[PDB]
């Protein structure tokens, strides 16, 4: 029982061990995706706005 | 004095008028039809050379250039008093209800300028309502700033009709309900029920909906508020002011505003956007001569509170009901966000010392269940403590009884509708945070009114 | 006044000089029989938009006067034609000959006009009669991404009228004309055409035609309306029409706003669908029931087109690819889905049994994926019993069921008579049930069909056992 | 000397003549109402009115007065309520006073100044701990809306009550009667009678909205620059900010980043920079800033907010996660600064603070372990327990701003130990009755801490703490 409770903390160690890691390489992507959709975002704001304001003049 | 049309431009028209005789700004201007029939225009900018710029109030399509033009030398002015009881109008002040002509004491111009801040004071008295999520969490006050937020379809004009069934059904005072920029189904469904109940004879009606040209809902409730301003200084007695919907009144203006030619803010909004509002909403209010209670429903483009119509709106009201379309999308009616809900009476002052002590209870455990739902999600339940799967528990059961069948939304909860008092709906609360109700299912806390019918239900699951 | 001419011209949007007292949004003639519509009243010049082939039109063409509006004829003789936004006929079966005229642009019913929508308009779907119903006068938008199923519901829908007296018009805006070609194929083998209008402004057709698309079939509608008569107007889609009109605005240098569109483009279509509606008694009691669609991008239903739409209509469909691919068709999301008339379009007996279906099933689905992180006896029972009515929800393409049928197989499920049934097994109990309760029970049917309520519960609840004994499961 | 108007619209006017009139001058329209011309082109001048526009027409007359905005200051504006002009709104008769200044006026250059060595004390112990605010600095209080940002500028005013510091409350674009629900808690708390309220309500025109801040700025600077201290609130600058894009882009002033022009950021710093911290030479008085912004979603990037962050000299960033779960005031200590830090408190605060900010720091790093109890060794089991307790120190009732040697006991108790024997529910309680011991029998430990500015004998206040823990009663 000792032996095999061993073998299930060091299991554990090594499987959250690996859904850390696992979650930074997503987090990193997430964050990429993010400041592309940011910098697209103000792109397609302040476009708008100065389109819509040569119309008129 | 007499113009001359110069351009058309969709709801904008340009008058040429005779030099030294020149409207003034927000003056009703008459165009006669080559058709037949009258087109009122409201003077917006005065451009040069003797031109004034005009917001029209209907369809200006069949106008031709040349076309006379006559001022009326004042802003549109509507009728006022008792005439305007169990009476349907529209942006002009005309009867459009097919019950003959008005026969009213005055006629007040819908422009004016704002309360003094001497007149002002604030709102301290509760408000029951008898819906158990804004009794709680975010109550109303007497005489008092309502706004209803919510996205598109989450629940504001049947939150905004049980609140008239409720509050208004046995109101010893007048009412005011304007309909803006909404649909005209909804405005025959509510005069119908209004006149089956009998509250019609104590309400004025005003009516611009989504068919209409921007200038009509971009005045209607203006038109509507000049006959609740009445009925707070003039006569002695209590009024409540229902709009459906305000935001459609900062809409109309974003339409028009290209077309006077102002250049665009953020969020394709008009620049004065904030200006706009201000002279609207603060007329919007009680006094020391009369009490105005008012609810206002206010759409949120894109389920966006940040965008920046809802976001002005916010510094408007002394409560806020702020729906969310997920609890919309799990079955939870009414879906008010029960953190996002404020009001300036939640205090032990006001509603006393369990009251807030239960409402704050509610916020703590709901809030902890959102920092645990995406911990649950990919972790799982099991690997929680004793405490938090607890939480968990008391949460979705009081989620679900913060949900409530209405009176006016029968014939979409497939059940009848149920009023619970505030007593009785801080006692219900209470004694799921204590742990009185933890072997009754969930579904037993859903739906239902007190939670006395929460135990019946329970024994038919 | 008298004669105007063209003192430039490019992409169908012709300048005009010489027109002095031209009325705002009046209809002109070009020299060749093109026609033309003249936007905005300005000073020196008037702006028109080419209603047709712009080929021939060069500087210096003639353009006159009409004194009219832009209109559409109508009424029975557009029954079974395949005609354009004009009222011209595609399909090469002579002229439409009729006396009666319409106008594109017509005002709404007013508030004292309309009577609260009380009549169903079965689509013959279980998904929409039960959870989101639809009823005569009442706006319901299809929304969702492409190849979701958007057009096969307006379709089924339009064949279920068959024999219910209700004309139906289909506007196609901005498809492929072979689309159109095969949809009017289908119309054709299931017998629907006979009482349907197909107007089409194809992708190859100028912008303005695609935008004046849905006026023009509203119109179509709005006859039978104004009759007394029922009517059906499907818009297929109105993304596509808005996106020519963000094409016409631009070109006209009209100011810019969100994603490029004009200020006006929510009131572009809300005067639209404002139009359709139950007319009074008083009115003659008459109705235009319309089914807008949007084309959302990704499931963005958020998006700035598809939430003006939401704001004008009586709640919509939405159907997601993710649903559908599961095996969910029609793929109806319950939780974004809603119908704003609601029981007041369902006859008493659906309205009982189905009075709070879509409240239960959108309980359900939160539940399904919070299960998913050993349930209690009460909760688990929630969990089986929904899995079973999901299966009675999902039904094939161009099999409509009548209002009869599906008001027996939700009551059956809705009570438990499914409960000792297999999941894998409801979809075949229902097929087996129904046919039983056709051939040996259809005085259960029929009471539903004539008075609109229920039958006893005491015989109904027998007349399910007694099939039951002679029904096989498969596990 | 004298201009007529070519065209009116929308709180602007563009007056015809004025050749030789001043950027920024006031001026007279023929009906009473004032002006100031913002804009100076070849052809006209772009005048903001001050006021309403409806008898403003084409033709009508503007006068020069060849002087900029002043406003009145000094001792008969204290108790008052008045608006961006001067001009009272309260009601209570005229503003006697011989004292003007001007609304744009320059702020102290580099060597007028002495660095920021005097605290100014807020009463809240979240702030006065950790995120210090000193006489002269510009320390900006930031959120997003019902997070608390009001609530503690007007605690800050009520605890100058015999502190001997003029305070300025500047509300912009805030309902009217929220307004006078402010005036009316600074009145029963008696805070009234050394502060004074300028308001630009939502319904005044939008140049008082841009003009509100610079207002209250020069009342404030009356008193710094006679030697005495004062406190100004810009409640909030959001909407000062938006106010000020409304007449820029009226004025067809290019727009940018959310349409804001390219002298918004000109705008504020212009503002803050204003707010010092006066040498010797110069007379050593000082004024105080606390601008607001109100944030969207949390989004702090957003363009004004990342304006008015990078001016000020720190931040107090309030958030909604923490509100609602009971952490009042809803400081985030993590993320708020105070670059002058240490050198605003005394050294009694100084050296007790430090071991505060370390031990809540690693209790929110280590909140994962929380949940999993009793499996922790004891050097995380212990801190989790502190920091707990410490929490419910810097938790604080509304309206209820504690003296600075009140709260050094307070944090000395906690950081010490000697709250680890009392349970977590009990420290609140703990607290409120310990002070009250403290102030009736050990007043000495007190004053020393008033006189002095440093903490009394340790050993001697370690023995008056625990006599109380003695009589005190937990549950
Ligand atoms: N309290 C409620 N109970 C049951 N269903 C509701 C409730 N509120 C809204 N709904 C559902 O959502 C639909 C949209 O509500 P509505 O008030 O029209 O939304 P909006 O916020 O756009 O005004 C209703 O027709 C109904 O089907
Ligand atoms: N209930 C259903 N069962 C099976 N297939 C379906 C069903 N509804 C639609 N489909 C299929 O889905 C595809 C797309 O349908 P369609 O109506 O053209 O979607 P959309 O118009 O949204 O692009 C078609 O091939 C059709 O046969
Ligand atoms: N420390 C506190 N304890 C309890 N309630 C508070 C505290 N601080 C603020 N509140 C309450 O919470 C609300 C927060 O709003 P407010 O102070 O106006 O902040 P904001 O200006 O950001 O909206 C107020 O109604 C106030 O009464
Ligand atoms: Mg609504
Ligand atoms: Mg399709
Ligand atoms: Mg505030």
């Amino acid at each position: 029982l000792l032996d095999a409770k061993a073998s299930e903390f060091g299991a554990r160690m090594t499987a959250m061990g690996n859904a850390t890691d696992n979650a930074t390489e997503m987090l990193e992507t997430l964050t990429l995706q993010f400041n592309r959709a940011r910098q697209a975002a103000i792109t397609q704001e302040i476009a708008e706005i100065v389109a819509g304001a040569n119309a008129l003049r | 004095n007499k113009g001359r049309i110069i351009q058309v431009m969709g709801p904008v028209v340009d008058i040429q008028f005779e030099s030294g005789q020149l409207p003034d700004i927000y003056n009703a201007i008459t165009i006669e039809r080559p058709q037949g029939g009258t087109l009122t225009v409201e003077a917006a900018v005065h451009l040069g050379d003797n031109v004034v710029r005009c917001v029209a109030m209907a369809s200006t399509d069949g106008l031709v250039r040349g076309l006379e033009a006559v001022d009326t030398g004042a802003p549109i002015s509507v009728p006022v008093g008792k005439a305007t009881l169990g009476r349907v109008f529209n942006v002009l002040g005309e009867p459009i209800d097919e019950q003959g002509e008005v026969n009213a004491e005055e006629r007040h111009p819908i422009h004016r300028p704002a309360p003094e801040f001497e007149e002002l004071s604030t709102a301290d008295e509760i408000l029951e309502t008898g819906i158990k999520v804004i009794d709680l969490l975010a109550p109303y006050a007497k005489g008092g700033k309502i706004g209803l937020f919510g996205g598109a379809g989450v629940g504001k004009t049947v939150l905004i009709q049980e609140l008239i069934n409720n509050v208004a059904q046995e109101h010893g005072g007048l009412s005011v309900f304007a309909g803006v920029g909404e649909r005209t189904r909804e405005g025959n469904d509510l005069y119908h029920e209004m006149k089956d109940s009998g509250v019609i004879s104590k309400t004025s009606m005003v009516f611009g909906q989504m068919n209409e040209p921007p200038g009509a809902r971009l005045r209607v409730a203006l038109t509507g508020l000049t006959m609740a301003e009445y009925f707070r200084d003039r006569e002695g007695q209590d009024v409540l002011l229902f709009i459906d919907n305000i935001f459609r009144f900062t809409q109309a203006g974003s339409e028009v505003s290209a077309l006077l030619g102002r250049m665009p803010s953020a969020v394709g909004y008009q620049p004065t956007l904030a200006t706009e509002m201000g002279q609207l909403q603060e007329r919007i209010t009680s006094t020391k001569k009369g009490s105005i209670t008012s609810i206002q429903a206010i759409y949120v483009p894109a389920d966006d509170y940040t965008d920046p119509a809802p976001a002005t709106t916010f510094a408007h009201l002394d409560a806020t009901t702020n729906l969310e379309r997920k609890l919309a999308e799990m079955g939870i009616y009414p879906a008010v966000d029960p953190l996002a809900s404020t009001s300036r009476i939640l205090s032990p002052a006001v509603v006393g010392e369990e009251h807030y002590r239960v409402a704050r209870g509610v916020q703590q455990v709901l809030q902890r269940y959102n920092d645990l739902q995406d911990i649950i999600a990919i972790l799982g339940m099991d690997e929680l403590s004793d405490e938090d799967k607890l939480i968990v528990a008391r949460a979705r059961k009081i989620q679900r009884f913060l949900s409530q069948p209405f009176h006016v939304a029968e014939q979409f909860t497939g059940m009848p509708g149920k009023y619970v008092p505030v007593k009785e709906t801080v006692r219900g609360f209470k004694e799921i945070l204590e742990g009185k109700h933890d072997n009754l299912p969930e579904e037993a806390f859903y739906m239902v009114g007190t939670i006395d019918e929460a135990v019946e239900k329970a024994k038919k699951l | 006044v008298e004669v105007g001419t063209v003192i430039q011209v490019g992409d169908g949007i012709a300048r005009v000089h010489g027109l002095e007292k031209v009325m705002a949004g009046e209809l002109l003639e070009f020299e060749n029989g093109v026609m033309g519509m003249a936007q905005n009243l300005e000073e020196d010049n008037v702006g028109v938009v080419i209603l047709g082939p712009y080929t021939e039109i060069r500087e210096g063409t003639q353009v006159k006067r009409t004194g009219r509006i832009m209109e559409v004829p109508v009424g029975e003789a557009l029954l079974g034609r395949v005609v354009n936004p004009l009222g011209q006929p595609l399909d090469g079966r002579g002229p439409i000959e009729t006396a009666e005229y319409r106008p594109i642009e017509s005002p709404a019913p007013g508030v004292m006009d309309r009577k609260s929508v009380h009549e169903p308009l079965q689509t013959g779907i279980k998904a929409i009669d039960s959870m989101i119903p639809i009823g005569r006068g009442q706006r319901e938008l299809i929304i969702g991404d492409r190849q979701t199923g958007k057009t096969t519901i307006a379709i089924d829908t339009i064949i279920n009228q068959k024999g219910q007296d209700v004309i139906c018009i289909y506007v196609a805006i901005g498809q492929k004309q072979s689309t159109v070609a095969g949809v009017v194929e289908t119309l054709r083998q299931h017998d629907a055409l006979d009482y349907t209008i197909v107007v089409t402004a194809s992708a190859s057709e100028p912008a303005p035609l695609l935008y004046l698309a849905p006026y023009a079939g509203c119109a179509m509608g709005e006859y039978f309306m104004y009759k007394g008569k029922h009517a059906l107007v499907v818009y297929d889609d109105l993304s596509k029409q808005a996106a020519a009109y963000r094409e016409l605005s631009l070109l006209l240098r009209r100011p810019p706003g969100r994603e490029a569109y004009p200020g006006d483009v929510f009131y572009l279509h809300s005067r639209l669908l404002e139009r359709a509606a139950k007319l009074s008694d008083e009115k003659g009691g008459g109705s235009l029931t319309a089914l807008p669609f949007i084309e959302t991008q990704a499931g963005d239903v958020s998006a700035y087109i598809p939430t003006n739409v939401i704001s004008i209509t009586d709640g919509q469909i939405f159907l997601e690819s993710d649903l559908f691919y599961s095996g969910v068709r029609p793929a109806v999301n319950v939780g974004i889905s809603v119908s704003r008339v609601g029981g007041a379009a369902q006859i008493k007996a659906m309205k009982k049994v189905a009075g709070t279906l879509r409240l239960d099933l959108a309980q359900y689905r939160e539940l399904q994926a919070f299960a998913q992180f050993d349930l209690d006896k009460a909760t688990q029972a929630k969990l089986n019993r929904g899995e079973r009515t999901v299966e009675i929800l999902k039904q094939d393409e161009h099999k409509p069921m009548p209002v009869e049928e599906q008001v027996i197989s939700i009551y059956a499920v809705t009570n438990g008579f499914m409960d000792d049934i297999p999941v894998e097994d409801v979809r075949r109990f229902e097929e087996e049930l129904l046919s039983f309760m056709r051939a040996n029970k259809d005085s259960l049917l029929d009471h539903i069909r004539q008075t609109g309520e229920l039958p006893d519960t005491k015989e109904l609840d027998a007349a399910i056992e007694e099939f039951k004994k002679g029904f096989t499961p498969s596990a």
